């Protein structure tokens, strides 16, 4: 009886393995029809929001979907993580799992567990292999910068925005440049506003705040020396807080003239530090822009936490705490300060030279307003990407040659182990193997006898090869310029045969409503 | 040649409205795959009037066993033709449209056609055919008439692994000699049963026996009236109404 | 029993029913947008769940304020938006076309050619096509200065929906109007700085626009000057209501009654302000209200007070008249002056409005529209908005180009070119690239077949076909006459469009169609019981 | 799950379940009347 | 409030709406029979709310075995029965063309052309294009008598769905089969003189048809003949069961068991009659049943006795071993014969079955057809049901014509050649007459494209095209080959397809557009509660 009350399910063993692995193939299928350029995106409709998303991302394709399967959101995890820790192939990182582990299934007719051992241990000498197939340097920033374009390519492709993709793989190698390695991508915003087009995304060596100066001011600005107060340009008073009583009637007859007084030496304060323009984190009051305006000293009023640091981080002049306690020495080095007219509101400008660097990759795309951000999240892919040869040199090319060396590696060792473990092994290889295979599904070649095809090929180069997308030959990655990062495409083998242990190990499982 | 233009697939519901079936199909010659062979267990089965069943049969306990899908359905029906043709092998003909529309699975799943696969396998289904011939030859056995050391070994295994497992000796020989007697110095020929096996619930297997003559269901007379069985006797196979004269 | 999941209460249209569900609402957003092109059109009156009319022809109208689930549908009703936003045309050009170039493509499905090699195809075309429209040029950049004809490019861009039949009153009323806040919009000051009033009279062609803001305001005291003569004026925003220093003061007396001298201090604390203003130099103008007191002290001073101007108007009330909204008086006046005009006070419709006669610099200025029907007016803001966007714009960026079509075609011209060299370049894609003309082509069909009835004129098939056989020659010549129903040149007939209009309504539809072909799937999660209802 | 056949009303149990919920249902008649042989045994 | 009626329940989908409901729904039943025709295409699985199983290609059987409520849909659907009935093939073609070719009108209204004008069209079209149809000619009324290519047709026509892979030895057992019973559908005698029993075992492929018809039948008596040599028979209808006179008859004893000699006349009166069969000349074969007695009599008179022959068995009697079906043998044998073959009985999968081993004048036979599943003789049987319909009925109108899409492009060149003069006689009208092409081109496309999969030969653009450049010279030559994926001859080919046959699948569809497009409005008045469930 009691357990702890029913309505309680219980599944457990044959049944428990299908439904599990037939469970997350069921994600798989759907998954898969986003690789290469001949790829797919899927739309994405939310409940709340009744707003929809359109893009290509595995993460967020799975984000954004309410699966009930603990299986499959199991897989939704997966993809949520790769994007993380790495940023790009997370679309595929489930696909070799539902296949590896729908070769398990088959496998398992034969204990499980077991099997997780292989995976483990056969997937880990292909992992091995893959390290030796890798193409380190250079290091010299001449050679650099050719790289990351080709690795901002390989990703930008298959991507609504891979019209332009060499538009987009410079707005990513450059922000990524900036920073030296391994820096945080926390600093580099990527503001969006709906603007006619595609392409009219450029990339920003400054900031571009939403607000607009205050008054009727100047809309530019020459050899800009901005200044960055904090306090709001209003008549000071403890945070503890007092009260001031008018004991005498006398007291408001100077009291009055306290008013006027304890702010203009806001306006005494500015022109002294040199400053030309101005902005500050709290408001100001209407008592304050009238005096600037007539100086000429440029209003802006509000702005948000992490934008006071980027109008500073941009020009190293230090955040000042309070009017008429900034010193001259601390002003910011601004190249210019712009209003652009932008249909409705117009935001702001802070040009950099360095820049500095403070990237804002603002990207617009008139086109559709919800491509903006289906295509400003892909423009993210490639910047992750350009980041992880930064911080890890290593790279190695795509196109299926990844599996390929690894299943034509992991092969041979199935071969020899004469080991039902062994057995394993070879569906290690047969898992990755499937990546390549269901790569051709997409471009439109027949599969079978095209692994086949790109198998001798590694044997007679080796490892260097893949199938062609597109471009005629089936000519090799390296030098059609296809190829992705290295440690990336660890993780993710790695981290598949992960989930496929676990969710192999559960046997038996007990959902409650 | 094939190049990168051609040319997409009009529909995919095709696709996977073809992977389906073959689980929905794949799942029932897998739950029933436990009673085969000398090692396998039965079941029981609540008919939807309220009988019960428990059998080793597999194309009576797939026919039992209420089913939706219709191609599952399909399944019950070429393990019931198995029993009309030969009468045997009822369960293992299943287990193999599984293996078979399982690993057909795996072939469409790397590009190659259903209807490739379709005559593919049906070409290699004629080879089998062939090949258990080249088997049988020739090494082995192809005995029959004059021999029942093979006969009663034939049902011997087919009576092997059953509930009738313990009680077979008497079983095994009895079918073969209640069968080799109807075609015996006849040849051989297609057969139908004339046999006639009633069953009284009284007793366990072993109490079953072969009976030199006939058995009737029907009991006698009773003192309905005065019974059996007139000594000697001379039987009648009286037809037609007994009443008093009514046209 | 499966779950099979996914999950309840969510669907996956996938595959081809993906596409399905794709293309086959897109061109619904079609049926619905179609009446509006072409001067021989009609609009559509929208009703809605709290009881209210419109009546008005626009797109960004009939697809914002419409009720969609289709996400293609809503998608394009998004890029209907992105126009109207960035021009004040094109959005329903930008539907039409980009609904009928996606119908093309759940065709080319009917022959199997990839999508993927169909957005290769578009693309070529789509760039190819935008190259020849580049080409076409004819900018007034360049004296002669007057480029009245782009002027009157406007209102052929405005041509239909109800205010195009009037005239022609409106380009000039239009054109002037810009071009007093022409050189306004240029420095990113917006259209903000025209404003409209409705005060419905007479018929939609009596509406006029009168030099010199007006204004509904006072001139709320009987002692004060009805009219003020050549006087000149001071664009103020300080407080007058609150009249409280910014600081936490709390006057307390400790003495008995020491109020009766702190309550007369700050009641004349405000008259010294109040007296620099008497300072200068007459009338005052003020953002925050004027309290009764201070008010009836100029009043009395001689200085005509108007209070409660809201911040548009302010800032439109420096644009004529050249002022300055200045507060602080403590310096007055640095940089500090306020020029005029007569500001003699006129009622229209039985409603009190003060505008000025006579004024300086005008860098803004107030339109009245009076008509027939609230309705009516409705439509015309929305009318003079479109074609006043336009013309905005287009003093942004000099480039004119051909209307009725002849822009399109010239497109479709230079795009089947090369197009019928896209085939060999390389063969299938070819095929979406000659479609992708079939569109632009089409949405001239459209223009005059299904839209543009009468005067009886409509035929899909001579028309569109007369300007390919007589279009291919007259590169950016040969448009349509629709009201004629005949062939004839567009240059010498004044029917010019925007470059940058005519360029964005296949910029959008271009890059539209393209990440909708990308569409696999597509999933929704219930929000709402049911709700078949 | 499943999707397996059929439901709503149509089930089965697998394995050990049922060679248990079996064992269940026979000491279930059995264990009433184990009282009641032997002398010692009563009446119900 | 109005009503405005009408009545409720009831709508008028009208016009346009109509044209939508109407055009909107024949393709629909397009996406439902696009499987069936071509070779390389594939069957489906029906079910019903009786939870059973249909999985065959047929289109009668995936149309008139489904639920529809778009009168257009349930028309076509009708149309697709008229075929079944009066042909064995080409319902499946009179919906694909009905449909597509409806497609193309919906079309045609995108330019502009009044319905009425496209009738007008479609007809010319339509019979312009049977003309060159009734052109091609070819037929083999004459010697060479045996047309076995003919024969070979009509595999070629049953080719695809299940059948058509085996053989090959369909056609050779149709064949046979109808030429015996050629002559005999000639007569007005239907195919039911052709029986086909379910004695499933093995596959589709070890089924075959035994010469002299097999019954299931006995033999209900041991002391009877196991099996009668040259015996010969009698085919008789006469009461066996009843033995009552006709008449009102109530036989009344006013006696003590008069009866007794009542209850053995009749019963002695049945003996009278059994002596005449007694006497001649040996087998009895009677439709109603032989009661235990009479039918014993026999047994003991070395008279192997046969009821229960169903009336279409006692008909196919009469047809294999040439006897008369005559009950009243007071007269015998005036005109009264029944001829035999030896009837040996043999049992067929654990099933007994009589069958003649010797016979004469075979104009009727059975035809085993054994399996793998139930399902699958379900569909066999339609599959000879199809392809021994379209033989027998070539059989009666010897006009052949070549298969493959040969038939329907060498229809569509000499149609578009008409037409592209269509126009100038008179113009508008030819689009209709050239759109009418592009149907017959279409159901090509549809069946190597859209049905013809694989072998990977599947391309719908550049197979049709290969076709009109190598097809208008070709005329009734240059068909396809949807094994290879080449244009072949199919003359050289065995692609022989019956006139009467593709003749109508022009003939129904041409008819059926035709009062289509004259449907203004459609309107409904419901009949159960809702029921939108
Ligand atoms: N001596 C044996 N040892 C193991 N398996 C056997 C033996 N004899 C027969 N079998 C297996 O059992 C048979 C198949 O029986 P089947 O009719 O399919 O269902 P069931 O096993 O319940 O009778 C064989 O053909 C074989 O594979
Ligand atoms: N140009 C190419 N040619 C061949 N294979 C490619 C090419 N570009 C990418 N690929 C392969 O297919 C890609 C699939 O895209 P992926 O990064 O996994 O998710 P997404 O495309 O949604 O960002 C792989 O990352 C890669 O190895
Ligand atoms: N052997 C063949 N090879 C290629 N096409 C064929 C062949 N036989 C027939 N066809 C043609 O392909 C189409 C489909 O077959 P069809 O006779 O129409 O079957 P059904 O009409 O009952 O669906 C027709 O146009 C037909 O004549
Ligand atoms: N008198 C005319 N004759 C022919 N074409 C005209 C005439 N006047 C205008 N046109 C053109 O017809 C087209 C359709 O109008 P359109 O731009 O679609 O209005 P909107 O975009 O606001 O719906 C051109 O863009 C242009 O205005
Ligand atoms: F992996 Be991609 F960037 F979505
Ligand atoms: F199926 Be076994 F022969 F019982
Ligand atoms: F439709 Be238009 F832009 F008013
Ligand atoms: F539809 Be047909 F009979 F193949």
């Amino acid at each position: 009886v009691q357990i702890f009350g029913d309505q309680v399910t219980e599944e457990r063993a044959e049944n428990a393995r299908l439904s599990a692995f037939v469970g997350a193939i069921a994600v798989g299928d759907l998954v898969k029809s986003t690789l290469g350029p001949k790829g797919m995106d899927k739309l994405l409709q939310s409940a709340s929001s009744n707003t929809c998303m359109v893009t290509n991302d595995g993460a967020t394709i799975l984000k954004s979907i309410p699966l009930d399967n603990p299986a499959a959101k199991v897989l939704v995890n997966i993809s949520k993580v790769q994007d993380d820790e790495v940023g790009d192939g997370t679309t595929s990182v489930t696909v070799l799992s539902a296949e590896l582990l729908r070769e398990a299934e088959k496998l398992i007719d034969i204990h499980p567990q077991t099997i997780i051992e292989g995976y483990r241990l056969a997937s880990a000498a292909a992992l091995d292999a893959l390290t030796k197939a890798a193409v380190d340097n250079s290091h010299d920033k001449t050679m650099f910068r050719e790289d990351l374009i080709h690795i901002a390519k390989t990703t930008l492709s298959s991507k609504i925005l891979s019209q332009d993709k060499d538009h987009f793989a410079e707005l990513a190698t450059n922000a990524i440049l900036r920073l030296k390695g391994s820096t945080n991508l926390e600093h580099i915003q990527i503001i969006k506003i709906l603007g006619g087009k595609l392409s009219d995304s450029f990339l920003d060596e400054g900031f571009i705040l939403a607000k607009k100066f205050g008054n009727n001011q100047p809309k530019r600005i020459e050899n800009a020396k901005i200044l960055i107060a904090n306090t709001t340009l209003d008549t000071d008073k403890v945070k503890i807080f007092g009260t001031k009583f008018k004991v005498d009637s006398t007291a408001k007859l100077a009291q009055l003239e306290k008013a006027e007084r304890e702010k203009m030496k806001n306006k005494i304060a500015k022109i002294s530090k040199f400053g030309i323009n101005t902005f500050i984190n709290r408001q100001l009051i209407y008592d304050y822009p009238e005096q600037l305006f007539t100086d000429l000293g440029i209003n802006s009023i509000e702005h948000a936490d992490f934008e006071g640091v980027e109008r500073l981080a941009l020009v190293t002049g230090g955040e000042v705490v309070s009017t008429f306690d900034e010193p001259s020495k601390c002003k910011l080095g601004e190249c210019d300060v712009i209003e652009e007219i932008m249909l409705g509101e117009q935001p702001f400008l802070k040009f950099s030279g360095c820049k500095a660097g403070e990237a804002c990759t603002i990207v617009l795309r008139g086109a559709t307003d919800q491509t903006l951000d289906e295509a400003e999240r892909s423009l993210h892919d490639a910047l992750s990407v350009l980041s992880q040869t930064t911080k890890e040199t290593r790279t190695v090319l795509g196109g299926g040659c990844a599996e390929m060396v690894m299943s034509k590696a992991v092969d041979t060792e199935a071969q020899n182990i004469d080991g039902k473990k062994s057995l394993a092994v070879e569906a290690f290889a047969r898992a990755l193997r499937q990546l390549p295979t269901i790569l051709a599904d997409n471009a439109g070649f027949d599969s079978s006898e095209l692994v086949s095809k790109l198998r001798s090929s590694i044997y007679n180069g080796i490892s260097t090869s893949g199938l062609d997308l597109n471009n005629g030959t089936i000519a090799d990655m390296r030098q059609l310029g296809i190829v992705e990062s290295y440690k990336l495409k660890r993780a993710v083998v790695s981290s598949a045969s992960e989930a496929a242990e676990v969710l192999l190990r559960v046997d038996n499982i007990i959902r409650a409503r | 040649i094939i190049v990168k233009d051609q040319g997409n697939k009009k529909r995919q519901h095709g696709l996977e409205a073809k992977k389906s079936h073959i689980l929905a199909a794949r799942s029932v010659a897998s739950i029933i795959k436990t009673s085969l062979g000398p090692r396998g267990l039965d079941k029981i089965l609540i008919s939807p009037d309220g009988e019960i069943t428990i059998t080793n049969d597999g194309a009576t306990i797939l026919s039992q066993m209420e089913l939706d899908n219709e191609i599952a359905k399909l399944l019950v029906q070429l393990s019931k033709s198995q029993d009309d043709e030969i009468g045997d092998g009822t369960t293992g003909v299943v287990v193999l449209a599984s293996a078979l529309l399982d690993q057909a699975l795996e072939l469409i799943q790397k590009g190659i056609h259903p209807i490739k696969i379709a005559n593919g396998f049906d070409e290699a289904a004629k080879l089998a055919i062939s090949k258990l011939e080249e088997t049988c030859d020739d090494i082995s056995a192809s005995n029959d008439e004059l021999f029942r050391d093979f006969l009663l070994r034939a049902a011997k295994t087919s009576l092997g692994s059953k509930i009738v497992s313990k009680d077979h000796d008497r079983f095994a020989e009895m079918a073969v000699e209640a069968v080799i007697n109807v075609m015996d110095k006849d040849r051989k020929d297609v057969d139908f049963d004339l046999i006639k096996m009633q069953g009284r619930v009284g007793g366990s297997i072993s109490d079953s026996k072969l009976i030199n003559g006939v058995i009737l269901d029907k009991d006698f007379s009773h003192p309905q009236m005065p019974k059996e069985g007139s000594d000697g006797v001379k039987l009648a196979i009286l037809t037609c109404p007994f009443e008093p004269p009514k046209p | 029993m499966s779950l099979q999941l996914l999950n309840p209460k969510a669907e996956s249209l996938r595959r081809d029913a993906a596409l399905k569900v794709n293309v086959t609402s897109a061109e619904g957003l079609q049926s619905v947008l179609e009446t509006n092109l072409g001067p021989k059109g009609t609009l559509k009156m929208l009703v809605d769940g709290a009881g209210n009319i419109k009546l008005t022809k626009d797109g960004k109208v009939l697809l914002t304020e419409m009720q969609i689930q289709s996400p293609t549908a809503v998608l394009i009703a998004r890029a209907a938006a992105a126009q109207d936003e960035i021009t004040g045309d094109g959005t329903t050009t930008v539907v039409c076309l980009v609904g009928e170039l996606l119908r093309q493509a759940h065709r080319f499905i009917q022959e199997g050619v990839h999508p993927r090699i169909i957005t290769d195809g578009f693309e070529i075309a789509r760039k190819e096509s935008m190259k020849f429209l580049d080409e076409f040029k004819i900018s007034k950049t360049n004296l002669s200065n007057d480029r009245e004809f782009l002027l009157q490019v406007a209102r052929s861009s405005l041509l239909t929906k109800v205010d195009a039949d009037l005239t022609e009153v409106l380009t000039p009323i239009v054109t002037d109007a810009v071009l007093s806040v022409y050189d306004a919009q240029a420095d990113n000051l917006d259209l903000h700085m025209v404003e409209i009033m409705q005060m419905q009279h007479l018929s939609p062609k009596d509406t006029t626009f009168i030099k010199g803001l007006v204004l509904d305001h006072g001139g709320r005291h009987p002692d004060m000057p009805t009219r003020v003569k050549n006087a000149y004026v001071l664009i103020l925003n300080v407080s007058l209501e609150y009249e409280k220093t910014e600081v936490n003061s709390g006057f307390f007396y400790s003495s008995a009654d020491q109020r009766d001298k702190l309550a007369a201090s700050e009641r004349k604390f405000v008259d010294a302000k109040l007296k620099k203003i008497i300072d200068l130099k007459f009338v005052i103008i003020n953002q925050k209200g004027i309290d009764p007191m201070s008010l009836d002290v100029f009043a009395k001073h001689n200085i005509l007070a108007l209070r409660r101007a809201k911040r548009r108007n302010m800032e439109r009330l420096q644009l004529v008249t050249g002022g300055e909204a200045q507060n602080s008086v403590e310096d007055l006046s640095p940089q500090i002056l306020g020029f005029s005009g007569l500001v003699y006070q006129e009622t229209i419709g039985e409603e009190k409005f003060t505008y000025v006669t006579e004024n300086t610099d005008p860098k803004s200025c107030t339109i009245l529209i009076k008509g027939s029907t609230h309705y009516a007016l409705a439509q015309t803001k929305d009318a003079v908005r479109d074609g006043l966007r336009a013309v905005a714009n287009v003093l942004k960026d000099k480039n004119i180009i051909p209307g009725a079509g002849a822009f399109y075609i010239a497109l479709s011209r230079y795009l089947r070119s090369a197009n019928m060299n896209k085939l060999g370049a390389k063969g299938k894609t070819k095929t979406g690239i000659e479609a992708f003309a079939e569109a632009l082509l089409v949405i001239p069909k459209t223009l005059v077949k299904n839209s543009g009835f009468d005067p009886l004129d409509v035929l899909a098939m001579v028309e569109d076909e007369l300007d390919d056989a007589q279009d291919s020659d007259e590169t950016r010549y040969v448009g349509v006459d629709l009201n004629i129903g005949d062939s004839c040149d567009p240059t010498i007939e004044g029917i010019w469009d925007s470059y940058r209009v005519l360029r964005n309504a296949i910029t959008g539809a271009t890059g539209i169609a393209s990440n909708l072909l990308l569409c696999d799937e597509l999933l929704r999660a219930g929000r709402s019981t049911l709700k078949e209802t | 799950s499943r999707s397996d056949t059929l439901f709503l009303g149509g089930e089965k149990i697998s394995g050990d379940d049922i060679r248990n919920q079996n064992v269940l249902a026979t000491m279930a008649v059995a264990n009433v009347v184990k009282s009641s042989l032997g002398p010692v045994g009563l009446d119900k």
